[PDB]
RNA sequence: CCAGGA
């Protein structure tokens, strides 16, 4: 009865982006990025990616409550780069480590007689 | 795997529960409390079957 | 039943899903509520003079600091309190990442990140350090603990200045509803509704903590050393005989009463003292042979859940069951069960349940227990309605 | 359903208490919480 | 409730990923609150766990009736055979995040009961409604739409 | 912006009552008798044991957030084995010439027991404590 | 050859063991997560009831059938009916299944998934066949009639993700576990004597050299190698529930690539 | 009553291996912890699925209409 | 040897024969 | 007693508790429904027309 | 059970003998020697509370008969035979339990009060009533889906029809502190 | 009244 609708969890909502991208206040080179219909999936990946970025000072997410599938992602940059360019990069960085894993796996199932 | 035991009234299952009472023609001796003239009494509650 | 001021309080809504009204878990003492299946009531105020009312006299924030007894009467409960224990230890180190969305949780980090107490080999911050972001500045709080130095050996005690831990481990005594209580100084001294934001902002550094570092309890935790089982059968066994001796000098009427008690009445309180006596010094055996890694020594050492008797009757000795204050009577002629010959004052006679819960009851220990059992539900029943008149 | 049909009442010295008595012959656990507590008896 | 009056409500439901997982793959049904078993001693429900836990890979009933010579001890000899640590712990997976838990979880099955008292039956809102004739006052009980 | 203590000392106890990470050693300064030292130290990342010989540094820098890498082309102000930030919290008094100071860092505790470092140690949140050997 | 590498343990219908180096935990979990909750599959989501005569209630049924796997092979050339341009559905977008069944024999008569017809055109492509790794080919058992006893329905499968419900849900558990050894210190082992003694070897243990007591801590290191097994339902082979889970988390965080440029 | 498809826990298909466990026991005298071992049942969320089943609709179907 | 002593899971035997025929409502029934 | 030190009174709801580490100390999560039934009078004025008119 | 001095080999012993259970045994594969039939050869006996008060039990038979002429520890601290008294036996010291309390399982680990809610919770627990639900029309009836008998169970459920008719399902369960939910 | 829930 209170429950809400199961395709809530990742059918974006009418007049909804992705992405919103608000800038930090409390510090300088910082922005805060709300994902919306998205979950530790996606959130997690990002941010230990953002980790293996040198230029990239801060990178944290966090689902604010269960009952809504969005998070806060916050990312703090050295002066001169662009955080939302530091989630491009990372962003890169993922799906190229994918490509090589799906390829990697694929060339090895192939090998196997079962 | 219905086991009876109770009855049909009217449409509905109705279940005898088992009144607990005080057996009688039995002989008990109780004392009267601090604050009594009498001091003891034999009580029998006298009953026919 | 709204026996307090503070079991009806003032909330902000918060429009959800789902069909249960949430709340806090630190307001859940004042209104004495738990989640077995409570329910609860909401009054709407109609007028702008009655929403005013609610918001600026009976506004949560401003409940807890209570005039009942002149201090705080809500504080850290549960899962916080038990991880609040598990994070502040000297042992406890946080890694970057964990560190970076620990802080990021805090809604009002200066986002500043603290350097780390650990500087190379590898940065690494303390749980202390990274809790004390919750710990407003100005707050300055000392506590000295059985032993505690300014060096703080055991990590024994408290000392917070300007919002930032020293020393100590935090558990009831520094985060629960506590008259010397960090809630206690911060209610009095930054406000009702800087404290309140608080409460939010140790749960949610705590609860993400433990989120990730876990935390169980299983039957391993009550389970006692071979060795100290060995002592604990063996400490039953002489206060089992200490016992036959007191019994066996009854009845050559070589007892000698204390003035003003029966020749009897003086022997059950001897009986009685010494099986205590017992299943304490049982208990005091595994409690003390249960390592730092026990969940329920965790639980009790936090002051979350759980005391000594809990782990003794638990892991040792239930101990003698009583009713009307005197051990089982004589129901039956002479004998308290029938498995039993007349006469017979003895501690397996009367109620004294020998075994730990771990390892079982015999028929008669259960039974004992049974009665002994019976006789708080029936004081729990009536006090009830009693302890209601009392208050009307 | 079962233990609906082994229920005991008992209407009005200590009668809510666990007599060694109900040995054998009466639930020692089966009771109710509050009023009823110890007057409704379980065989 | 489980059958030792360890009784409560569900507070969230989490799907399978966010769940905590053994490295085998299981997912708990059910997750309960460490802070219920000290302060009511209920270690029957430790126990029923421990024995259902080798019953189920056993494939035996597991015979938890009262007065008998099963031991934790005897249980736990049992679970070793079974390739699980005895005392029934099992070292479980973040599911946010797949670290490890630096805690290891007591897991295995437990007989759950569902109990009468469901939210839905129970949940009630009144603002303005019927009246009593008499007193001119807000009727009785949910049923009534009472206040 | 320099340098606060500097002396080796040598240790004569390692403790871990109860804490599986975390070591209180006791040491005493080769040079000066009047010189003694207790300190947490985190054993499962700079191993201690008794008889070692450690320098031991104070130092007040080398203020705002704290930065990760780049220290590859920076500076790294530790030609020390074992580096720590803490708290200067007491300021002991123990008769004659003699002074001891606490430092915690984040609550692994240190007393620096002494004497002629009046001119240096101060009540500041700012203290380095590093350590090689 | 590249980034992260495979080495295949072992395969069948139904299992992958393998193992997963040069990668981050972060990835490897996130990747877990895709293949439980967001890879496509087709199941019956709407059962419109004709007749039944059955000991059990049309809902009951009806969930049972949701439950029972269908052919996801070429799920991806299906439209997802919310994105189909239709009302309700079509054959882009559905798979229309039959179930007639009656108690002619005087001994019970079973229904089974196999009992399932398609009446919807398949656009000659690998959908909706109730998936059969029964022996004896009948696949799952719907329900049991005596007599009278007659059931008849219509099943609309859609294509649809885990997240919905779980009965799209193509994998079965997913084993997962890193360091045998606990080189890491990412769990502190709950032991009463010895923790090496009390707590199980894992077999990945095989796979790694022990520590060497004799060794400080290294806390340098970092977590990679990862030895998973992955099991799959039906409606996919297994080798497609690891790709298509790659690609999912794939094309996850192309979305996001992509959101920030028409930002 | 009648077979759980799917364990709970993590939704290997059951509904299949019903009959086949039932055979295994009457057919082959076997004993259960080795039927579901067999029917490839390894986790004990899959095993508590079967090992606990009370196929309550054979009782159902012997009432008449 | 069918005048052996009973040994404990015998109780059992004789706790099946008291159900077999006084079943779980005896005392209602009577 | 019944009727005048204690009434039934409108503007009012019950459900079961349930606790949540993601609510702040002083709000209360209010099920969507009990929000939808229970009802706050408030006057048209410049101040909140606009919004008023849109929730009407 | 009845136990008579009564015995020519020996001690004092409990009437009835290995030979009645297996005669016993051979008519529960039947489905002629019934519950009246121990009754009638004075084997067991009817003994209301007044009786009690004269008579003298052990708990076990075998535990409780022969005297003493290493010990596992993990075992409950049990007392002795020391009667030669002994007038009767105990069928089972379990019997002493009502239907509710038949089905909690390890009673004898339990806090006293947490089985006494249990007898009290199990009478709100769903599950199949009876197997002519779908026959009846009654005010309310709930029936759960899939019921499961338990893993752990008591030997007198047997007795209670609990595994033919259950109330509940075996959860995987975890105890532990996840999202403080 | 009766049965139950915190
Ligand atoms: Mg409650
Ligand atoms: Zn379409
Ligand atoms: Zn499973």
């Amino acid at each position: 009865m209170n429950a809400p609708d199961r395709f809530e969890l990742f059918l974006l909502g009418e007049g909804e982006s992705k992405l919103k991208i608000d800038p930090d206040t409390k510090a300088p080179n910082a922005v805060v990025i709300t994902f919306e219909k998205e979950d530790h999936t996606l959130g997690n990946l990002i941010r230990a990616e953002l980790l293996n970025d040198r230029k990239v000072l801060f990178a944290a997410y966090k689902v604010e409550h269960p009952f809504f599938a969005r998070f806060k992602l916050r990312i703090q940059t050295t002066e001169g780069y662009d955080p939302k360019d530091a989630l491009k990069n990372a962003c890169n960085s993922i799906i190229n480590k994918l490509g090589a894993l799906k390829t990697n796996f694929e060339t090895e199932w192939n090998l196997q007689t079962l | 795997f219905d086991m009876g035991g109770y009855f049909i009234i009217n449409g509905s299952e109705k279940v005898l529960i088992a009144q607990e009472r005080s057996a009688g023609n039995i002989v008990q001796v109780f004392k009267k409390a601090a604050p009594s003239p009498i001091s003891h009494v034999a009580e029998i509650r006298s009953a026919l079957e | 039943p709204s026996l307090h001021k503070m079991s009806m309080m003032a909330h902000r809504v918060k429009v959800i899903p789902y069909s249960t009204f949430r709340l806090n878990l630190s307001v859940t003492s004042p209104y004495n509520a738990d989640f077995d299946g409570d329910e609860m009531n909401l009054h709407v105020p109609q007028s702008e003079e009655t929403r005013a009312e609610l918001s600026q006299l009976c506004a949560v924030p401003l409940q807890i600091v209570s005039p009942q007894s002149n201090k705080p009467c809500m504080g850290i409960v549960q899962d916080t309190l038990c991880g609040i224990r598990k994070l502040t230890l000297r042992d406890t180190f946080i890694e970057l990442d964990q560190v970076l969305n620990m802080l990021y949780w805090v809604p009002d980090w200066d986002g500043v990140i603290p350097t780390p107490a650990i500087i190379k080999p590898k940065p690494l911050w303390s749980g202390k350090q990274i809790l004390s972001v919750a710990i407003p500045n100005g707050i300055h709080l000392q506590r000295f603990d059985e032993g505690t130095t300014l060096l703080s050996p055991k990590d024994n005690g408290m000392l917070i200045i300007d919002g930032q831990i020293i020393f100590g481990v935090v558990e009831k005594k520094t985060v629960g509803s506590s008259n010397g209580g960090l809630i206690h100084v911060v209610t009095r001294e930054k406000g009702p509704q800087v404290c309140a934001k608080l409460f939010g902002n140790i749960q949610k550094v705590v609860n993400f903590w433990l989120l990730h570092n876990g935390f169980s309890t299983g039957i391993g935790d009550t389970i006692a050393d071979g060795p100290t089982m060995r002592e604990i059968t063996e400490t039953i066994a002489e206060a089992k005989k200490k016992v036959l001796d007191v019994t066996k000098e009854a009845q050559a009427n070589l007892l000698t009463a204390k003035h003003g008690m029966t020749l009897r009445e003086s022997f059950e309180d001897n009986v009685v003292r010494f099986l205590n006596e017992a299943r304490d010094k049982a208990g005091r055996l595994a409690e003390v042979n249960l390592k730092d890694l026990n969940n329920v020594k965790q639980m009790v050492m936090a002051g979350s859940k759980g005391s000594f008797i809990n782990i003794a009757q638990m892991s040792a000795c239930v101990g003698q069951q009583s009713v009307e204050g005197k051990r089982i009577a004589f129901g039956f002629v002479d004998r308290t069960l029938p498995h039993f010959s007349k006469d017979d004052y003895s501690p397996e006679s009367k109620g004294f349940v020998e075994n730990s819960y771990l390892r079982g009851l015999t028929p008669q220990e259960f039974f004992f227990h049974a009665m002994g059992g019976r006789e708080g539900l029936i004081d729990t029943a009536v006090k009830t309605a009693e302890t209601g008149y009392i208050q009307r | 359903t079962l233990s609906h049909l082994r229920r005991t009442n008992t209407p009005i010295a200590k009668p809510r208490q666990l007599h060694n008595t109900h040995w054998g012959l009466v639930c020692p656990a089966e009771t109710p919480e509050g009023q009823a507590c110890g007057l409704v008896k379980n065989l | 409730a489980s059958r030792h009056g360890q009784k409560g409500t569900i507070g969230i439901t989490y799907r399978r990923e966010d769940m905590p997982f053994t490295a085998e793959g299981i997912v708990p049904d059910l997750i309960i609150n460490p802070h219920a078993i000290p302060s009511r001693m209920t270690v029957a429900h430790l126990i029923e766990c421990l024995l259902s836990k080798v019953a189920a890979l056993s494939g035996n009933e597991g015979d938890a009736s009262p007065f008998t010579d099963i031991t934790v001890e005897g249980i736990s000899k049992l679970l070793r055979e079974h390739g699980y640590q005895s005392r029934g712990f099992e070292v479980m997976y973040n599911g946010h995040t797949g670290k490890k838990l630096m805690a290891q979880i007591f897991f295995g099955p437990t007989y759950y009961q569902r109990l009468r008292h469901m939210v839905d039956d129970k949940i009630h809102a009144r603002a303005r409604g019927p009246m009593q004739v008499l007193t001119r006052q807000p009727v009785e009980g949910r049923s009534r739409d009472g206040g | 912006s320099n340098t606060l203590f500097d002396d080796i000392f040598q240790v004569s106890e390692v403790d871990p009552g109860r804490y599986n990470k975390v070591c209180r050693i006791e040491a005493a300064s080769t040079t000066q008798d009047q010189c003694k030292l207790t300190l947490d130290i985190n054993v499962e990342l700079f191993p201690v044991a008794a008889q070692d010989s450690l320098t031991v540094t104070i130092a007040s820098s080398l203020t705002r957030s704290w930065r990760p890498p780049q220290a590859g082309d920076r500076s790294l102000a530790d030609d020390y084995d074992y580096v720590m930030y803490g708290t200067a919290y007491k300021f002991e008094e123990v008769s004659k010439d003699l002074i001891a100071v606490y430092y915690s860092f984040g609550g692994l505790l240190m007393r620096l027991e002494g004497n002629y470092r009046n001119l240096n140690n101060l009540k500041q949140e700012n203290a380095y404590l590093l350590i090689r050997r | 050859e590249e980034g992260p590498q495979v080495k295949i343990r072992e395969a069948s219908k139904d299992n992958v063991d393998f193992i997963l180096s040069n990668v981050d935990l972060a990835m490897a979990n996130s990747l877990r997560r895709v293949m439980i909750a967001e890879i496509p599959t087709l199941a019956i989501d709407s059962v419109e009831v004709e007749t039944n005569t059955t000991v059990l209630a049309d809902e009951f049924i009806a969930h049972r059938l949701g439950l029972i796997p269908l052919q996801s092979m070429d799920i991806e050339q299906l439209e997802y009916s919310r994105d189909c341009f239709c009302e309700d559905h079509c054959d882009k977008c559905s798979v229309v299944l039959t179930l007639q069944a009656f108690g002619e024999s005087e001994s019970t008569t079973n229904v089974y998934s196999k009992d399932l017809v398609i009446v919807s055109n398949l656009m000659g492509r690998n959908i909706g066949h109730p998936i059969i790794q029964d022996k004896e080919g009948n696949g799952v058992l719907i329900c049991k009639l005596r007599k009278g006893q007659e059931l008849k329905l219509t099943c609309v499968a859609k294509k649809g993700i885990a997240k919905e419900h779980a009965k799209w849900g193509p994998a079965a558990a997913i084993e997962f576990e890193y360091d045998p050894w606990n080189k890491l210190k990412h769990t502190d082992y709950w032991y009463e004597q010895d923790s090496a003694k009390e707590w199980p070897q894992s077999k990945n243990c095989e796979y790694e050299d022990p520590p060497n007591e004799g060794d400080p801590f290294d806390y340098k290191a970092q977590a990679d190698t990862f030895y998973m097994n992955v099991e799959s339902v039906g409606s996919i082979p297994v080798d497609q529930v690891v790709v298509r889970g790659i690609d999912t988390l794939q094309k996850k965080v192309a979305s996001i690539l992509l959101a920030l440029t028409q930002m | 009553m009648i077979v759980p498809v799917r364990c709970f826990s993590c939704g290997k298909v059951v509904g299949d291996k019903w009959e086949s466990y039932l055979n295994l026991l009457q057919e082959d005298e076997l004993d259960e912890g080795t039927a579901l071992s067999r029917l490839g049942l390894k986790r004990y969320c899959c095993r508590r699925m079967i090992l606990t089943h009370v196929d309550l609709i054979e009782k159902f179907l012997r009432y008449n209409p | 040897d069918e005048s052996a002593p009973i040994t404990a899971e015998d109780s059992w035997a004789v706790i099946s024969a008291f159900f077999r025929e006084k079943g779980l409502v005896s005392q209602q029934l009577d | 007693r019944g009727n005048l030190m204690g009434k039934r009174v409108d503007f009012s709801a019950r459900t079961v508790i349930s606790g949540d580490p993601n609510l702040e100390l002083d709000q209360v999560g209010v099920p969507k429904s009990i929000a939808k039934t229970l009802t706050y009078p408030e006057v048209v004025t410049p101040y909140n027309i606009d919004r008023l008119t849109q929730l009407v | 059970f009845i136990v008579e001095d009564d015995e020519s080999l020996g001690h004092k012993e409990l009437k009835v003998r290995k030979g009645h259970i297996a005669k016993l045994m051979a008519t529960e594969y039947q489905d002629e020697y019934t519950w009246s039939s121990l009754l009638n050869e004075g084997l067991v006996e009817y003994i209301d509370a007044e009786e009690e008060e004269s008579i003298l039990i052990a708990m076990q038979p075998e535990d409780l008969e022969p005297a003493e002429a290493d010990v596992d520890p993990a075992k409950r601290i049990r007392v002795s035979h020391h009667a030669t008294t002994f007038t009767h036996c105990e069928i089972h010291p379990s019997m002493i339990l009502g239907v509710a309390a038949s089905i909690i399982p390890f009673p004898d680990h339990n806090q006293s009060p947490r089985n006494t809610y249990q007898s009290a919770m199990g009478k709100q627990a769903m599950g199949v009533f009876l197997t002519n639900y779908n026959v009846r029309m009654d005010t309310m009836a709930n029936i759960l889906y899939y019921p499961q008998k338990p893993l752990g169970t008591t030997r007198a459920m047997e007795y209670l029809k609990f595994r033919e008719l259950p109330a509940g399902q075996n959860a995987i369960v975890a105890i532990a502190c996840y999202s403080g939910y």
